């Protein structure tokens, strides 16, 4: 992505978007814990049906 | 990326820095001459094309 | 009774299930955090695939550093020491290539 940014720099490109891809780290975390709601719907759907 | 690395590599290593870019005449005289100036600061190759 | 009884051995089974369910050794959380407040990767993730047999070992030998951190530079924590009052209450640091 730095490769490819930098190839096609400038502001008018899709760098100024991807941005918050090409700077910032995938965070587990949240990945995690949203899974945790998908069980905790889950069974609460489970229950209600 | 350095900031974070140099502390994880050999304390007289110092990574390379090289980026590119396409259709370089979009750049001026000014630009070339500015980009160098920041380009050598940073001690950093270009291809620019 | 014997309901809540269960329900308590429940809560407990579930809190250590967390307790290792991710990301490497216990949790995502201080310890983790100094892999990039420093360059503190974990002692554990660094013997991850780590065969069960020696695994024992390991453990035994790392010691409560089971869970430490290794950092080729500790005198390099020592600015940021400072900031770590919400830390588990005794930290391990070690010196070495990750």
């Amino acid at each position: 992505r730095l490769i490819e940014a930098s190839l096609y720099g400038g502001i008018s490109s899709a760098i100024t978007r991807s941005l918050r891809d090409y700077l910032l780290p995938e965070n587990s975390g949240v990945r995690k814990a949203f899974q945790d709601m998908e069980a905790a719907l889950r069974e609460n759907r489970i229950t209600l049906e | 990326w350095e900031e974070e690395s140099r502390r994880l590599r050999g304390k007289d290593i110092s990574p390379c820095r090289l980026l590119f870019l396409d259709q370089a005449a979009r750049l001026d005289a000014k630009s070339i001459a500015t980009l160098f100036e920041l380009c050598e600061r940073l001690q950093m190759q270009l291809i620019i094309a | 009774v014997e309901r809540d009884e269960v329900a308590a051995q429940k809560r407990e089974l579930e809190k250590q299930i967390e307790r290792l369910s991710q990301p490497s050794g216990a949790e995502d959380s201080r310890m983790i955090a100094l892999a990039e407040r420093f360059g503190g990767v974990l002692l554990s993730e660094i013997y991850d695939d780590i065969t069960i047999d020696d695994a024992p070992y390991f453990s035994a030998l790392y010691g409560p550093a089971r869970h430490g951190i290794v950092v080729p530079d500790l005198s390099l924590v020592r600015p940021h020491l400072e900031t770590l009052e919400d830390c588990p209450e005794d930290l391990y640091l070690i010196e070495g290539d990750p």
